[PDB]
RNA sequence: CUCGCACACGCUUACAUCAGUAACUAAUAAUAUACUGAUAAUUAACAACCAAUAAACCAAAACAACACUAAAACGUUUAUUAAUUACAUUGUUAACCCAACACAGGAGUGCACCAAGGAAAGAUUAAAAGAAGUAAAAGGAACUCGGCAAACACAAACCCCGCCUGUUUACCAAAAACAUCACCUCUAGCAUUACUAGUAUUAGAGGCAAUGCCUGCCCAGUGACACCAGUUUAACGGCCGCGGUAUUCUGACCGUGCAAAGGUAGCAUAAUCACUUGUUCUCCAAAUAAGGACUUGUAUGAAUGGCCACACGAGGGUUUUACUGUCUCUU
RNA sequence: ACGAGCUACCCAUGAGCAGUUUAAAAGAACCAACUCAUCUAUGUGGCAAAAUAGUGAGAAGACUUGUAGGUAGAGGUGAAAA
RNA sequence: ACCAAAGCUAGCUCAACAUACUAAACAAAUACAAAAAUACACCAAAAUAAAAUAAAACAUUCACCUAACAUUAAAGUAUAGGA
């Protein structure tokens, strides 16, 4: 085959050893005793070099090996930047769940009652999105780390701004950056959910299950699409040191017990380095799913069995214009087999909350032809945001 | 057009090119040395 | 032209002065005379308050399993800016329902607030133009660890022509020896969103101390009577910033001095301490040409800091103390005047 | 052109050339690129305690001197050791193999403050 | 001084790799090739020519991959394949009808049956039909596909005799080669490339091609066309 | 009248306070940022030094919604180790650098065109000659190599040469020279430093110049393949002599001899030896100028390319109005 | 031996091009900053060992430019001007 | 009458002898961009002397030309040389 390493930029092989070195029964008279090097006398080889005592900063790194959490049987572990080749075909396999298009009934009429809505939410959503695209920094074009964040703290908010009438998002928390690790058997596979997302929200209250019982059963006969060449664990990391304890991203006793929704954001300036949507719904469906299984197993136990009781989560996903919304119910637990019941997954994709937005005014032939501000709005984007938000209450 | 600004003054290419370390790093610098030091030179590089 | 650069956040020792020299701000303690004459809507519950701010503390202190810290020192600012985050948001949240201008004001978060002026004349020391007339400008760069901003402005404390005993300090010394050092780049006038931003007015400031601040790094430093100092002057430069920021968003500067007072509150937080500050911007005419016949200066009110919880371990704040709680809550059940 | 008898100090180079003006390290760098200092690199002055002290800068006009006799490690010897190991010799207990006794170091890689090696400054 | 060459990289990726370019000068600094320098920036998509490299040598039979994306390389005149099979993806050689969602098959069996060529598929030498069209031809076994690469380019099997294949190249010479030789099937991508026009003196510039020197030299003997013939066939296998 | 503020690079105290200047520096004084002496000074938050080891990662920046080709610097997360404990070290002046000078020159970046920087005149008189500017009767290129320069004009045409943008003799030549897209020849079947991490639709050594019509004959000699024959001119190159006929004058023809073939198409007094200011017509009142036609150029001529054509040109010539001190003829 | 801090060409790393006409960032057009240097007049021990004034060409590109590195004389580099 | 003119010393030069030959200073820093206390390496290299000149030119040749054997003679002899 054709090598990956140029012969003069690899590490070049040792000189060879001096000719007095061959001679049996030859003691080399080298340089080493006079600490510096000089010609005319042979190379001193020297063993080793042994610190008796250990310095952390200045000694090799420990082999992974001799870690005390190694383990032979390799563990695929999705972290929060793993992409997926086939995204959501593979998130689905590897979760058993099944996919829906439209979200829940209950959520969408949710939406669609007006007697749910902020006092102007027109007015309001146009203003949140003006000022995270151009007022909220001092630049004349802010970029998309800046700017993503900033419309979803202001969307959240928005959001919280409901509270006088619905007097029941008071049981709810926010939490960010936690370390969340749950892991499962997906035939013969030892796949780990492990890392930490965006944002995550806490509540006391259990979400209550979304699936009819007509649905689920209908789920057993669904069969999961399977893709030959390309392997279910393709753009995982292939570790050996793993822990394999559902630890979710909290201790025991904690007031806000059930996850309500999580926060993903790609705030990131360039386009290769943001997700692609695709990957992106693949990110969210583990995500969600693994603090589903997360909080199942912390509940009722860690035998794989069917849940008579589903666990439903919910996940968001901002571009910074575009929005995707999951709905994530958890009916089982037993995944090794591929025959059982399956979860669900109600996924609303290209959920675009503006066309376009100019931060500028764009002058043709001398006169402006459009001014600043968002070209095209659709309010039924936030109002999905809305109806996810008060699913809770 | 108009010369006799040849020496546009940078202390990274003065010390890169005719510094000590740099003398010092071939043969031939080091005879230069050589030769700055029997001539008696209060300044044997830059 | 080249500026001083103010930090509100200063390891300066005696830096209160210097801002307030800077500023023509007169310090007071205590808070301003409260409008007596409220209706009786605090019937709030003082019992779910402190049930939300301990849930925050203990949250962020043991319940959070985050990424494992291989330091021992366990930093206080990684641990203290989410429980501030968390403590405003749930803080707004609850009393909403009391003060409806929650409901609508808009939280930023570490969103940056500048403000630049100019304070005086100084004859040039060194230079080709040595001996000539240069004003002195100063700007703050100020970056608020949270801000809520509302659509009107609070009401006034004192009256605009107020008159105190107290005057402003004056320093006979550089201001290069506090020390300040001169710089040269955009002066921009920035409240925390653009000039098209509706909700122009401000409500409460929150500010995070850092770690180089901390009361045991004082302490090291051999400098007791600095741990006030360091609040008194971040207090007064980012509430007299964010005053000015807003003021000069209304349409006021040096020759169109302000008519209304501007008023701003702050709460200073360290890792586990409290203090409580109020602001009223009555002049920004602070440049020597319209400083010759100004009486009306910018007024301080203090609060000595007093810590929120006290040593807490294992999910049970040991001391918690409810006159933090009670001051927060007034600053935050502050509203306009209804018209 | 530029100048060679001047000394190449760090005011006389770009910002990138921050050469010390030799004095001694005080700590490493940290984690998030901040300087930690250690405290066992910074010296500590052991200074005594000079209340009670009976001696002051200059000495009186009317004290004699003495004639220069510089100590010797001959004079030092006879000192602390040579009547230690007359009396042992005349009692009849000397061990010549055995001589920690006496002060003598066979090796100073024991003791805090070496003497070949110098660990200490002053 | 001497320069150290970009190409320090052990590790496969999929993701493209900067490059430094290097103007006709060798590692010594001065000019080795003439024409070359002042292009644009480029960054090298690594390309696996062994396409017969079975990811695991548990299972070391044909394999199936799943083409992604067929894109444009800068660093050659064809275009390149994303195929992903198992846990790994690799940069190939795209044949001339490669689309997005197709199938190609890597085999290293030969039967006494003739297996129907497909376009994207990679055989053996000694299992392809006597008139087949090929690329990315391999001298020795288990060796790489030095041999044709170019855009549109293509060889030819002539005959098979004793367990040996031969070739015949683009430059029309018999090549001789072992019959386990792998070799992809069909005309390479961008068959259209020889028909592109370079619209001004600046788009070679762009491609990274300085301007040839203005010394006028008088042509010598070795001008003038020359008709010789055929070289003979190049034969790879050692006959002991 | 308006090149100012700061940073980077560079100089290193020339910066600040006081005092002195008879003389030394300012190309002269006044006195002083530029000379002399003494004393002081640039205080970090800005800037410099300021993690590795494996894995997931094809999907540009251009308001980036989505795309074009020339395929494009700029990143997080996961896992293992990262001494852990206030205050580290260094750059902070200036009117400044490179040009022998206190030099009308050369100098990167971000801000605004003044809110900041400065003074063309040491004092007189108003000779000649010289430099710059303004205005000028009537005429309007009659000046001159040339309409160079100037102008209340700032338009339209005909040729030569290069297709075009571009490059070149830093300091006497910017061109018609070189390059150029396009078209042709040769040399190469291949791996870890160029070519190239490329593979004959590729890469090198060259010619001529886009495009349109074409590129005629010749391997005799010298080259190069062939290791001798033989093949090659889009390889070096070449492409007739003599006698007679036209009143003198034939390149045409009739014969003859020698050749490897004996100049084909086209253009044509050319940027083409001389003859030469070839002949004729148009342009002008007058033309060795310019354009068209003839052309026989015995020394034109076909990729050392031949012919036309659009566009282009601070290229070289020629006209028409308009304009004017170029000129009559200067004031 | 010493020289690529000027210059010839490359290699890294950065930076600039405002307005007008155009479905155009088209080696398009007008014209600034900027880069060159066509013509003329001064200057000729000059402001200057190549400048000043006017006038010119390009000005989204085969473009200008900062920093640093490389190629060294039987050579380098060269859109050949020895 | 200005400008000016004259000192006799500093020190150098050539030989003899000579211990036997890179002086004194070397507290700290000095081949990071020398004078910058402090981190897992890489280090080293040799391959003829040439020519200016003379032979009135210039091609074979051209004493000394940084390699020890000094002195009195043999002796400018034997030899080597476009002899
Ligand atoms: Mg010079
Ligand atoms: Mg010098
Ligand atoms: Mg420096
Ligand atoms: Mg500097
Ligand atoms: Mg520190
Ligand atoms: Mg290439
Ligand atoms: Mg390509
Ligand atoms: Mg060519
Ligand atoms: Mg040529
Ligand atoms: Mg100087
Ligand atoms: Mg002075
Ligand atoms: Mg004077
Ligand atoms: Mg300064
Ligand atoms: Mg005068
Ligand atoms: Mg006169
Ligand atoms: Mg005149
Ligand atoms: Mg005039
Ligand atoms: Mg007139
Ligand atoms: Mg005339
Ligand atoms: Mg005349
Ligand atoms: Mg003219
Ligand atoms: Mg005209
Ligand atoms: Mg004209
Ligand atoms: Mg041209
Ligand atoms: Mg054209
Ligand atoms: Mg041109
Ligand atoms: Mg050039
Ligand atoms: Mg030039
Ligand atoms: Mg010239
Ligand atoms: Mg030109
Ligand atoms: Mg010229
Ligand atoms: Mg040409
Ligand atoms: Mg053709
Ligand atoms: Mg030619
Ligand atoms: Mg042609
Ligand atoms: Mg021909
Ligand atoms: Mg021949
Ligand atoms: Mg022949
Ligand atoms: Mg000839
Ligand atoms: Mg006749
Ligand atoms: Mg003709
Ligand atoms: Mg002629
Ligand atoms: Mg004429
Ligand atoms: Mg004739
Ligand atoms: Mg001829
Ligand atoms: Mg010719
Ligand atoms: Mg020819
Ligand atoms: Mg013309
Ligand atoms: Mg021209
Ligand atoms: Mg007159
Ligand atoms: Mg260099
Ligand atoms: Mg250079
Ligand atoms: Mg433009
Ligand atoms: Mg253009
Ligand atoms: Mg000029
Ligand atoms: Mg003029
Ligand atoms: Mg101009
Ligand atoms: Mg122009
Ligand atoms: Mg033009
Ligand atoms: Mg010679
Ligand atoms: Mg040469
Ligand atoms: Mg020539
Ligand atoms: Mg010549
Ligand atoms: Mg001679
Ligand atoms: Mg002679
Ligand atoms: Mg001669
Ligand atoms: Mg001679
Ligand atoms: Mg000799
Ligand atoms: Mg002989």
């Amino acid at each position: 085959a054709y090598e990956w390493g140029v012969r003069s930029t690899r590490k070049p092989e040792p000189p060879p050893l001096d000719r007095v070195y061959e001679i049996p029964g030859l003691e080399p008279i080298t340089y080493a005793g006079k600490m510096h090097f000089m010609p005319g006398l042979a190379r001193p080889v020297f063993p080793p070099w042994d610190p008796g005592w250990t310095h952390p900063k200045f000694r090799r790194l420990p082999p992974l090996h001799e870690h005390p959490l190694y383990k032979d049987q390799a563990c695929y572990v999705f972290h929060q930047r793993c992409r997926l080749l086939e995204g959501v075909k593979q998130a689905l396999w590897l979760t058993k769940t099944q996919l829906i298009e439209g979200l829940p009934e209950k959520v969408l009429r949710l939406a669609d009652d007006p007697r749910n809505h902020i006092e102007n939410q027109d007015e309001r959503v146009l203003n949140a999105i003006s000022h995270a695209r151009l007022w909220h920094s001092t630049e004349d074009i802010p970029k998309r780390e800046t700017y993503c964040p900033v419309i979803v703290d202001s969307l959240i908010q928005l959001c919280k701004s409901q509270i006088l009438k619905h007097p029941s998002l008071a049981r709810r928390i926010c939490a960010q950056n936690n370390t969340l690790s749950a892991t499962w058997n997906r035939e013969s596979i030892l796949l780990q959910v492990h890392g930490s997302s965006g944002a995550r929200l806490n509540a006391k209250d259990p979400l209550p299950p979304v699936a009819s019982q007509e649905e689920v059963e209908a789920t057993k006969n669904h069969v999961l699409e399977t893709f030959y060449p390309i392997s279910p664990t393709m753009g995982l990391q292939e570790c050996n040191v793993y822990d394999v304890n559902d630890d979710t991203g909290f201790q025991e006793g904690y007031p806000y017990p059930c996850p309500h929704t999580l926060y993903f954001l790609e705030s990131a300036n360039l386009r290769p380095r943001r997700f692609q949507p695709d990957q992106l719904r693949a990110k969210m469906i583990l995500f969600a799913f693994g603090s589903a299984l997360a909080q199942a197993r912390l509940l009722y136990g860690n035998d794989s069995k069917v849940l008579e009781q589903p666990v439903v989560v919910q996940s968001v996903g901002t571009d910074g214009r575009l929005f995707q919304f999951l709905v994530l119910q958890l009916n089982t637990t037993d995944l090794a087999s591929d025959e059982g019941v399956k979860n669900l997954a109600w996924v609303d994709s290209d959920q675009l909350l503006y066309q376009h937005f100019w931060c500028l005014p764009v002058i043709k032939k001398k006169v402006v032809v459009e001014p600043v501000g968002p070209i095209g709005f659709q309010p039924e984007t936030f109002r999905k945001f809305l109806a996810l938000y008060l699913h809770g209450a | 057009k108009a010369r006799g600004n040849e020496y546009q003054p940078s202390n990274i290419k003065r010390k890169h090119k005719h510094g000590w370390v740099r003398r010092l790093r071939t043969p031939t610098g080091v005879q230069v040395i050589l030769r700055r030091m029997h001539k008696g030179r209060k300044s044997l590089s830059h | 032209f080249m500026k001083y650069v103010v930090y509100p956040q200063t390891f300066a020792l005696n830096a209160d002065n210097w801002y307030q020299s800077f500023t023509k701000t007169v310090f007071l303690s205590g808070l301003p005379p409260t409008p007596a004459k409220l209706e009786p809507e605090p019937t709030l519950d003082i019992t779910a308050l402190r049930e939300a701010v301990c849930d925050c503390l203990l949250q962020e202190h043991f319940f959070l399993r985050r990424k494992k810290r291989a330091p021992v020192i366990q930093d206080r600012e990684a641990i203290a800016s989410p429980f501030l985050d968390q403590l405003v948001a749930s803080l707004t949240g609850l009393l909403s329902v009391h003060n409806p201008v929650l409901a609508a004001a808009a939280l930023d978060c570490k969103r940056p607030v500048h403000f630049f002026w100019l304070r005086g004349e100084e004859i040039i020391p060194r230079g080709h133009r040595k001996g000539r007339v240069d004003a002195l400008r100063y700007q703050i760069n100020d970056k608020p660890h949270n801000q809520i901003r509302i659509s009107r402005q609070l009401p006034e404390f004192v009256p605009l022509d107020y008159s105190i005993p107290i005057e402003v300090p004056v320093m006979s010394c550089k201001p290069d020896k506090l020390p300040l050092f001169k710089r040269q780049y955009e002066n921009t006038i920035f409240i925390g969103s653009k000039t098209a931003d509706p909700l122009c007015y401000g409500h409460t400031q929150f500010h995070l101390l850092p770690d180089k601040l901390k009361r045991e790094k004082l302490l090291k430093q051999n400098c007791a009577d600095q741990i006030e100092v360091v609040f008194r002057a971040n207090a007064i430069a980012s509430l007299f910033a964010w005053t000015g920021a807003q003021a000069m968003y209304q349409g006021f500067w040096s020759e169109a001095d302000v008519t209304r007072p501007f008023v701003s509150q702050g709460v200073i937080t360290d890792g586990k301490y409290f203090s409580f500050f109020c602001y009223q911007l009555n002049t920004l005419a602070l440049t020597a040409q319209a400083d010759q016949n100004n009486p009306r200066k910018n007024i301080c009110w203090g609060t000595q800091s007093k810590p929120l919880y006290e040593t807490i371990e294992d999910n049970n704040v040991k001391g918690f103390n409810d006159d933090v709680l009670l001051q927060l809550v007034q600053f935050l059940l502050n509203r306009p005047k209804e018209d | 052109g530029a100048d060679r008898m001047s000394k190449w100090t760090s005011k006389r180079g770009p910002r990138t050339f921050c050469k010390g003006r030799g004095a001694k390290g005080t700590g490493f760098h940290g984690r998030d690129g901040k300087f930690v200092q250690i405290k066992e690199m910074i010296p500590e002055l052991v200074v005594p305690e000079l209340a009670g002290f009976k001696l002051k800068p200059y000495v009186n006009y009317r004290a004699p001197e003495g004639t220069d006799t510089p100590l010797t490690a001959k004079q030092l010897f006879l000192e602390t050791a040579a009547p230690a190991i007359e009396k042992d010799f005349k009692a009849g207990t000397f061990d010549p193999e055995h001589l920690e006794k006496y002060g003598f170091e066979p090796t100073q890689e024991g003791k805090l403050f070496q003497l070949y090696p110098k660990n200490f400054p002053r | 001084a001497t320069s150290v060459s970009w190409k320090s990289r052990t590790k496969y990726t999929v993701m493209p790799v900067k490059m430094r370019k290097s103007g006709g000068r060798n590692h010594t600094g001065q000019i080795q090739v003439h024409g070359i320098g002042g292009g644009h920036k480029q960054r090298y998509r690594m390309i696996d020519f062994l396409r017969f490299r079975p990811e695991h040598e548990s299972k070391p039979g044909p394999f199936e991959e799943k083409v992604i994306a067929v894109r444009y390389d800068p660093c050659r005149s064809a275009d390149i394949a994303l195929v992903a099979g198992g846990n790994r993806k690799r940069w190939i050689i795209a044949t001339e009808n490669m689309k997005a969602g197709d199938t190609v098959l890597n085999s290293d069996h030969i039967g006494r049956m003739a297996v129907a060529a497909r376009e994207g598929d990679a055989h053996p030498l000694g299992a392809l039909p006597v008139g087949t069209l090929i690329n990315n031809v391999e001298s020795e076994p288990g060796r790489g596909a030095q041999y044709i690469r170019a855009a549109g380019t293509c060889g030819v099997l002539l005959r098979k005799v004793n367990g040996t294949a031969i070739i015949q190249l683009p430059s029309k010479r018999q090549m001789q080669v072992l019959e386990t030789c792998i070799a992809t099937v069909g005309r390479v991508s961008n068959v259209d490339h020889n028909k592109r026009v370079i619209g001004k003196a600046g788009r070679n510039r762009w491609l990274g091609k300085r301007p040839n020197s203005g010394l006028w030299q008088r042509k010598g003997g070795w001008a003038g066309r020359k008709i010789r013939p055929l070289p003979p066939m190049k034969s790879y296998v050692k006959l002991p």
